[PDB]
């Protein structure tokens, strides 16, 4: 949390610095089609408290490797451009996962980002995932574990969590892939 | 009446406070609708100009304007300038003058020259001065503005 | 002054009991801590119990504050009636 | 207070005043000093030095008040005025959360705690 | 008398380092620096890393730990600090937004040594801001507080905080708040061993001085 | 004309001069003046310059630039032995 | 001691003649004062710059005879009688110069007010807006208000006495050395102005 | 396996600072000092200090500096004789290539486009392209001569800049360095290889806050370039202390006596760094070959330097093993997007593929990265120029300041000083004169002082000790910018020395700079100070509103009620700081500048 | 008078009802306005105190982001270096010297 343009002006950078005060630091965005792991949220996700291990970002990522072989097979792990893998399961083979969580027919997570009243264009996003199966509220006990302040409520078919955005589906599918779902 | 103190007041910044006058950065500035405007107020500026020591630069509309405007901020200073928004305008974005050590502005005939009739040109200057105002990272300069209407 | 009544320094319907009469005595009547060596003395045998730290032990082995004996969460039952009022969920006790 | 105008209203909320027949206890600071002065006609004021308060209230003297106020909760009703009755529902909410999260945290270290004593006696059986 | 202060650990490496500037009345005596338990009390090591280098910008107060003082100092005993919401001693705030509960009472995260700081609690199972330091061995507080590292040097500062500042109802006869804080890097112990025979060669040698004066960093 | 501008706007006061140009001015009104008016003199006191003007023998007294490079001489010297005063020269 | 950027706005002078107002002084006083109100002294000819020889000694305006032929020579004495008979000065100019205002309640639209005025009041209200402390016994109300005070509402004047006039000798350019007329405006104000 | 540091990352900027105050730490807030740094540098003793053991538990009168880049400035003459000074600047020199592009709008409303006699006007999309002229190039005059004025600007940032701007290797310019830091107005000379002055002309900087110009002189050719590119023999310095303590007597006799007695010629902290880790700290390393912590303490002294690199270098730190090649990488796309040196950003893409790939992740490729690094050479000078410092200060604490047999002095080349010498030839302190390291090719021509116990057996123990072997054992190369001295006198004497005490309790003083004195038409004038012209008397508009609100802590805590301007003319190598350190107690009130690395 | 339907608020104490204004300690609404207009007004100078920095071109208003690369997609060909194409449409000059400038 370092105010670029405040350091410029006050004399504390240099002043080719304003791009950067500008403009953010150009990544891969995350997408429903090209899922980008970023490693600083998954990094903070490792370092928040929770009772569930997840798995090291390492296997997460998949493998970048030499491609010299002639010819591709079908591995469940090989390279692709989007970083999609096979859900790995759970970190600690003894221990009972209370809930289990279902991926779409594209292989996609279940967040969803809608908006309440969308016709009036509204900009108050919420969350919905609806593909939660088993004890929904040890979810949802996760998920305020996770966004603390943020209202989350919880139904026998979906989970809302109210005001967050791109950028908290973001992180509920970080911690969705390091729990192994 | 808006000439005696303003002229008053940039004596008291050459004499008293000793504020240098720099090349391309004026004190005062004039602004005037009509061409034989400016030539009636730098007659003024001229005899007032003339006891306290201050310069004062009219430029109408010429034949190859843009080569005159360049050499009358090159080979002279000057710290009261006589012209319209538009041409103050044009140099401000061409880096001409400055707004640095800008400490007056007088408009004349302002119900005129902020209204639409002349595309608020006078409006868009007092903004950019303002701003000026704003900045910190100069010397703290109160840019008193004086409007000069009839209506 | 530690020595001197507190009330020596006022600066102030005469002749009769005001509503204050109970407390100008305590006010006229001298200090009971005279000193600092006594006001330290006291002090550093007063102690708290709800502040958020630890707590010497040192003192006694065989004793266990409450708070260690029954948990955090437990409390006594209160004689609840008009003349004694309990606090009420200390969950909420809490921030 | 509401007949009187709303700067003069200002003064007496900053106070804690809202209607007629309220009586408050407030510091001596310049700051309540000068919104005294400010509201002096609408109110009456009583002055209690220390040693006077540590009279009125059965208080010993080798105790002061610094202790006492580290020692009282800070979870008092209406403990901070919030810039908004928004705010204050959220933080309310926030309470809540928090109750809930220390519940749901005892149950998830006991949880802990049970699986690592399960991980250990195995490794044990097993070695 | 004076006691010399050993590390009570082998001061591992991979483990981060913290350190804080602390002032009594206007005089800073010095910086302490503190070697965190990572390896053993990982979520509480982040959250008093993060608390002193200010990462967050603030929840409910700012999360920094400069210019908070030492609400509850008792000498011998403890030096107690924290409370980064009322700089009072009745808040308990964390970075996460939660009072986190205890995770492992190890060998290394349960005895509290002379030298080894550990984290204050209001309840439990409810891991605030508030840390302490350990003043002597308390055999009594293992298995109640959770161990969040050692002190590595500045053991002085701390020391004479305590004797300064500190009575035995545990309130601060004068202020002593922490100056600036921070996140330092991992610095070894074995360099200052080699102070014994630079007196000596200084004892020695009475033609070179600057060479005893300066000591190298590396 | 390459730098430095002596005329002023105003005309009444022309602006400083350069202080070496005004030594060797200086110095060279002395080989003008034959010695007559030493370049020392000259850069102290500032009457020295109307004196120079006046022995002049108006050779080049009459030239208009001569008389203002010696009018923002004598102001350059004046200014400097105002300043003389304040500052303080340790050799 | 002032700072040299505050300084730089003022000027030393000495006043030959006295002059009463919030930058004047009395005949043979040495101030800092403003550049405008200070050019405009030495312009009319009150003021003169303060010299060595002139902070020795100096020429004042003579009343009698309307020229500058009294050698005045700065002394201890001197100095600390003008600084008195200047104060005295200023303190009837500035009672004597301006209104007094008072602002009370009065329900509905009379003539008298609801809570009549006093000494009291009067020398409050003096000493806020002219910066004036005097003592409440200094000031004598008219013969119909001695009973109740100042009571109707609009304009009234108070009488308030000045003892130091013969001694420093003030009797001739003042209109009269005993006493002085204070014109006090009474009116109905808001609230947090009446408060009563 | 991380890059591993050793010291406090002490961050020396806030996050937002949103005022004056840009020092985070409080104890830095009222004006940072440099004692312990400089003791730890190497200089610890002063002249007092020997002369007189009393004076020593005295304390000197604090005197704050570097408060606005216009209190110190500098100005470089060359080895001819001619001082470097500002007459005239020049612009761009663009050229027009494409026609503006206009577009036919309709002019009016109420009549259809169905009319034929409908009107257009013609509207501007882009005015038009441009581009740089860049004259012919001579064969004969190839080396262009420069004179440089910048303010506030380390000369790696200049040097960026000619690189980003004119395509320049960083090895066509030649610079020297400049005494006092780069914060302040420094004026200096330059030399280019191929570079013509219409295209030098661009990578000067007008609009800006803080100027950078370049202004070509004259051309010249290559039989030409080993006498310009000789090192300066003086700096005119003109400096402005702030808040000083005494009156106007007791400062005008302190400067005086040190003018009168000399000052302890230093090298001064601009040179190793400020800060934790240091230059010959990093050297060290990389002479031992622990590259992993050599590339953590440079790491350590970006992050210090720098903010956002401080932010990345935590989160390195932090970082969970399985996390840290996809925070290197973050970091090295971060630095890509803020522009940092190129050196930096290949720096961070090697620590990213180092950590990402294990066959990649060895310390030979450490090795490599930091051989790749171009200021290796620039460590190693700092190390040698440490252990100068540390042999004079034991030479003036062993035998003081009079002159004793087995010294050496400069005599003109140099020559032992004999009994003779002592007695009829009187050689002065000022002569006395001690070699410095540079490589065994210094360590066998220079004459080194016997002296004993202070003789190169001394030498030799303490660069073992601090593990500066490498200075004797190695060749050291000499850069072409910078000539590498050999010898360096102790006391230094200015020739000239001026001093102006002016009372001013709120410190709202200021000098001004060449820039301000010519676009006032005035020509720049070099050697005193022009009272009438470069000094304002104090008023409220000498100052900026961010100067005087980051002055008032510094103002509120010293309580200075004089401030004093400063004109001298200096040697070589001789830095302003270093004599107002043994007269004054100098409070820097901006030390970013002595970071260096950027 | 706009809203000729005025709200009956709950009467939890008596003096409610000799109370005319809902909120007695608010300002008024010339007050609250003027009161917000300087507000808003000292926002602004903060935000202006620093100099006017300028932006690249992805960080551009999208009314002015595909005109100023669309002006210059042609150049951006061709790697060469000062390369400038003046569009109209863009930031305005400040007038004064800039840190970020």
């Amino acid at each position: 949390p370092t105010d670029v343009a405040a350091n410029i002006s006050a004399g504390a950078m240099p002043p080719e610095a304003n791009v950067a005060a500008a403009l953010p630091v150009p990544r891969i965005q995350y997408s429903k089609w090209n899922r980008a792991l970023r490693s600083d949220v998954y990094d903070e996700l490792l370092k928040l408290p929770l009772r569930y291990k997840l798995h090291d970002f390492a296997k997460l990522c998949p493998p970048q490797r030499c491609q010299e072989e002639p010819e591709a097979v079908g591995v469940v792990g090989r390279d692709s451009a989007v970083g999609y893998l096979p859900p790995l399961g759970p970190a600690d083979p003894l221990d009972t996962i209370p809930f289990f969580v279902h991926r779409s027919s594209n292989g996609v997570l279940p967040g969803k980002v809608f908006s309440m009243h969308p016709r009036n264009l509204m900009p108050a996003f919420y969350l919905r995932i609806q593909q939660v199966e088993g004890d929904m509220f040890r979810f949802e006990e996760e998920l305020l574990k996770i966004f603390p302040t943020k209202k989350i409520f919880v139904r026998s078919h979906s989970i809302y969590v109210y005001n967050v955005a791109l950028d908290g589906r973001m992180v509920l599918h970080h911690w969705l892939l390091g729990l192994g779902f | 009446a808006y000439l005696l103190p303003l002229y008053q007041n940039m004596i008291k910044d050459r004499d008293v406070y000793k504020i240098p006058l720099r090349e391309r950065r004026p004190r005062m500035i004039l602004l005037a609708p009509t061409r034989e405007l400016i030539a009636q107020l730098h007659h003024v500026c001229s005899v007032l100009g003339e006891a306290t020591g201050l310069h004062a630069i009219s430029f109408t509309s010429r034949k190859r304007a843009n080569h005159r405007l360049s050499r009358l901020l090159k080979q002279q200073l000057v710290d009261v300038m006589i012209m319209d928004p538009k041409i103050v305008l044009r140099l401000i974005r061409a880096r001409r003058v400055f707004l640095d050590d800008l400490r007056y502005v007088a408009v004349d005939e302002a119900d005129g020259m902020l209204s639409s009739q002349h595309d608020h040109d006078a409006v868009h200057l007092l903004m950019k001065v303002q701003k000026r105002v704003m900045f910190k990272h100069l010397w703290p300069v109160q840019t008193q503005t004086v409007f000069a209407t009839a209506f | 002054s530690y020595a001197l009544p507190p009330a020596v320094g006022r600066q102030e319907i005469r002749g009769g009991m005001h509503s204050s009469h109970s407390l100008d005595l305590i006010m006229r009547q001298p200090r009971r801590v005279k000193t600092p060596e006594q006001l330290r003395a006291l002090r550093d045998r007063l102690r708290f119990i709800g502040v958020t730290g630890p707590m010497p032990q040192a003192t006694s082995v065989s004793t266990k504050s409450y708070t260690d004996t029954y948990g955090s969460r437990l409390r006594p039952r209160y004689p609840e009636s008009w003349d004694t009022v309990p606090p009420h969920q200390p969950s909420r006790e809490l921030l | 207070p509401f007949k009187h105008s709303w700067e003069v209203n200002r003064m007496l909320r900053e106070l804690r005043l809202e209607f007629k027949g309220q009586t408050t206890i407030v510091p001596d600071i310049p700051q309540v000093r000068k919104r005294i002065w400010r509201v002096r006609h609408i109110v009456k004021v009583d002055v209690l030095d220390l040693d006077e308060a540590k009279a009125l209230i059965g208080v010993p003297e080798h105790i002061s008040f610094t202790d006492l106020a580290s020692q009282l909760p800070p979870s008092f009703g209406r403990v901070k005025a919030v810039p908004s009755p928004v705010i204050r529902s959220k933080m309310n909410f926030m309470k809540l959360r928090r109750m809930r999260l220390r519940d749901v945290l005892h149950r998830d270290a006991l949880e802990l705690r049970l699986l690592e004593l399960k991980r250990s006696a195995m490794k044990n059986x097993e070695q | 008398r004076i006691l010399q202060y050993f590390v009570p650990y082998e001061r591992d490496e991979v483990n981060p380092v913290v350190f804080m500037d602390v002032t009594v009345e206007g005089d800073a005596l010095g910086r302490v620096s503190v070697e965190l338990f990572h390896d053993i009390v990982p979520k509480t090591t982040e959250n008093f890393r993060s608390l002193c280098t200010g990462e967050r910008g603030y929840s409910q107060c700012p999360l920094f730990y400069k210019g908070i003082p030492f609400h509850r100092v008792i000498p011998g005993f403890i030096v107690q600090g924290g409370d980064i919401l009322l700089k009072d001693g009745r808040g308990n705030v964390s970075v996460f937004g939660f009072p986190f509960p205890d995770e492992s009472f190890e060998g290394k995260a349960g005895k509290h040594l002379r030298g080894t700081v550990a984290m204050a609690h209001s309840a439990p199972n409810q891991n605030g801001s508030q840390f302490f330091f350990n003043l002597a061995r308390n055999d009594h507080l293992d298995g109640k507080f959770v161990v969040c590292g050692q002190v590595i040097d500045g053991w002085e500062v701390v020391d004479r905080v305590a004797v300064l500042s500190g009575s035995s109802c545990g309130t601060p006869v004068s202020r002593a708040w922490i100056t600036e804080c921070g996140q330092s890097s991992g610095d070894k112990l074995e360099d200052t061993e080699r102070a014994l025979s630079g007196e000596r060669a200084l004892h020695t040698m009475p033609g070179k001085e600057v060479l005893d004066i300066l000591s190298p960093r590396y | 004309k390459d730098g430095g501008v002596l005329r002023s706007s105003n005309s009444a006061g022309v602006g400083p001069l350069d202080f070496v140009s005004v030594t060797l001015l200086a110095q060279l009104l002395e080989v003008v003046s034959h010695g007559c008016c030493s370049a020392d003199d000259l850069v102290a006191s500032p009457v020295a310059w109307d004196k120079v003007r006046q022995t002049i023998q108006g050779a080049i007294g009459e030239d208009e630039n001569t008389i203002q490079l010696l009018r923002a001489g004598r102001l350059c010297v004046a200014d400097r032995q105002a300043t003389g005063s304040l500052v303080t020269t340790y050799p | 001691e002032m700072a040299p950027e505050l300084q730089l706005e003022y000027m030393p002078v000495l006043f030959t003649r006295t002059i009463l107002g919030p930058q004047g002084g009395f005949a043979g006083e040495e101030r800092l004062v403003k550049l405008e109100v200070a050019r405009k002294y030495m312009e009319a000819g009150h003021a003169v710059t303060p010299t060595e020889e002139l902070r020795r000694g100096l020429w004042c305006y003579n009343p009698d005879t309307d020229k500058y032929d009294c050698f005045i020579e700065r002394n201890e004495e001197f100095l600390d009688f003008a600084a008195r008979k200047r104060q005295w000065l200023d303190v009837y100019w500035r009672v004597n110069t301006g209104y007094l205002l008072f602002g009370r309640q009065s329900w509905g639209q009379g003539f008298l007010i609801n809570c009549p005025l006093r000494k009291r009041d009067v020398a409050q209200k003096l000493w806020e807006q002219y910066k004036v402390r005097i003592d409440p016994r200094l000031i004598e109300f008219r013969e119909k208000d001695r009973r109740t005070g100042i009571q109707e509402l609009g304009h009234n004047w108070c009488w308030l006495y000045l003892p130091g006039a013969e001694e420093l000798g003030i009797n001739r350019e003042v209109y009269d050395n005993k006493r002085v007329k204070v014109r006090i405006h009474v009116r109905k104000m808001n609230s947090m102005f009446a408060l009563y | 396996m991380k890059v591993s540091s050793r010291g406090p990352i002490v961050r020396w900027a806030l996050s937002r600072p949103t005022s004056g105050l840009v020092s985070s730490p409080s104890e830095w807030r009222c004006g940072r000092d440099l004692s312990d740094e400089e003791k730890h540098s190497g200089l610890l003793l002063r002249i007092r200090d020997i002369c007189q053991p009393l004076a020593k538990n005295d304390q000197l009168p604090v005197a704050v500096v570097k408060a606005q880049p216009s209190d110190l400035q500098v100005n470089e003459v060359d080895a001819v004789g001619d001082v470097a000074a500002l007459s005239k600047v020049v612009k761009g020199k663009w050229r027009k290539i494409s026609r503006q592009k206009t577009l036919l709008i309709e002019d009016d409303a109420r009549t259809p486009f169905s009319d034929p006699s409908k009107s257009f006007s013609p509207r501007v999309q882009s005015y038009g392209e441009y581009v740089r002229l860049t004259g012919k190039l001579p064969r004969d005059l190839p080396v262009l001569r420069f004179v440089l004025y910048r303010d506030s600007y380390s000369l790696n940032s200049v040097e960026n800049r000619l690189g980003y701007v004119l395509s320049l290797q960083p090895d066509c310019v030649f610079l020297r360095d400049q005494p006092g830091g780069s914060f302040g107005c420094i004026t200096q000379h330059g030399v280019c290889l191929g570079v013509t002055k219409e295209i030098l002309s661009h990578a000067s900087r007008h609009y800006n806050l803080h100027p950078l110009i370049f202004e070509p002189r004259e051309y010249f050719s290559t039989d030409k370039l080993h006498s310009l590119l000789q090192g300066a023999r003086g700096h005119h310095h003109r400096v402005l202390l702030r808040c000083v303590e005494g009156s106007q007597d007791t400062i005008r006799a302190l400067l005086k006596k040190t003018a009168e007695r000399g000052f302890i010629n230093y090298f001064w902290l601009d040179r190793f760094s400020v800060g934790t880790n240091r230059f010959f700290d990093m050297a060290v390393l990389a002479a031992r070959g622990d590259y992993l912590k050599s590339i953590g303490a440079l790491l350590h002294c970006v992050a210090e330097s720098n903010g956002v690199h401080y932010d990345h270098f935590l989160k390195y730190l932090n970082a969970d093993p399985s996390t840290v090649p996809g925070i290197a990488q973050t970091w090295a796309t971060t630095a890509k997007h803020m522009r940092s040196p190129n050196w930096i950003v290949q720096l961070l893409r090697g620590l990213h593929k180092y950590h990402a790939d294990a066959e990649c992740g060895k310390s030979s490729y450490l090795a490599e990265l930091w051989s790749a690094l171009p200021m290796r050479e620039a460590l190693r000078r700092s190390a040698a120029e440490f252990v100068w410092n540390a042999m004079a200060s034991q030479r003036l604490l062993s035998k003081g300041l009079n002159v004793v047999e087995g010294d050496v002095v400069r005599m003109g080349n140099y020559h032992l000083v004999t009994k003779d010498d002592e007695e009829k030839g009187t050689f002065k302190i000022t002569d006395v004169v001690l070699p410095v390291p540079y490589g065994s090719v210094a360590a066998n021509n220079c004459l080194f002082p016997h002296l004993s116990p202070l003789d190169k057996k001394l030498y030799v123990e303490f660069a073992t000790k601090h593990g500066m072997s490498f200075l004797f054992d190695e060749q050291m190369p000499s850069p072409l910018s910078n000539p590498l001295q050999f010898y360096r006198h102790l006391i230094t004497k200015p020739v000239n020395m001026q001093v102006s005490v002016i009372r001013d309790p709120n410190s709202l003083t200021s000098i001004k700079s060449d820039l301000a004195v010519m676009q006032e038409r005035k020509l720049v004038q070099i050697g005193d100070i022009d009272y009438s012209t470069r000094v304002r008397e104090p008023c409220v508009y000498n100052v900026s509103e961010r100067f005087t609100e980051k002055m008032e802590e510094i103002l509120k805590t010293h309580r200075g009620p004089n401030s004093v301007v400063l004109s001298c003319y200096l040697p070589e190598d001789s830095s302003p700081f270093v004599m107002l350190r043994e007269v004054f107690d100098l409070r820097h009130a901006s030390f970013h500048d002595l970071y260096g690395l950027l | 008078a706009f809203r000729r339907l005025v709200k009956r608020h709950k009467i939890t104490n008596n003096q409610m009802l000799l109370m005319r204004r809902r909120e007695p300690y608010k300002p008024t609404m010339k007050d609250r306005q003027e009161i917000a207009d300087r507000a808003k007004l000292e926002e602004f100078e903060r935000k202006n105190a620093d100099g006017l920095m300028f932006v690249p071109e992805k960080a551009l208003p999208p009314w002015q982001k595909s005109l100023a690369h669309n002006a210059k997609a042609l150049g951006s060909r061709i790697n060469f270096r000062g390369f400038r194409v003046r569009v109209a449409d863009g930031q305005d000059e400040p007038g004064f010297p800039t840190p970020f400038r």
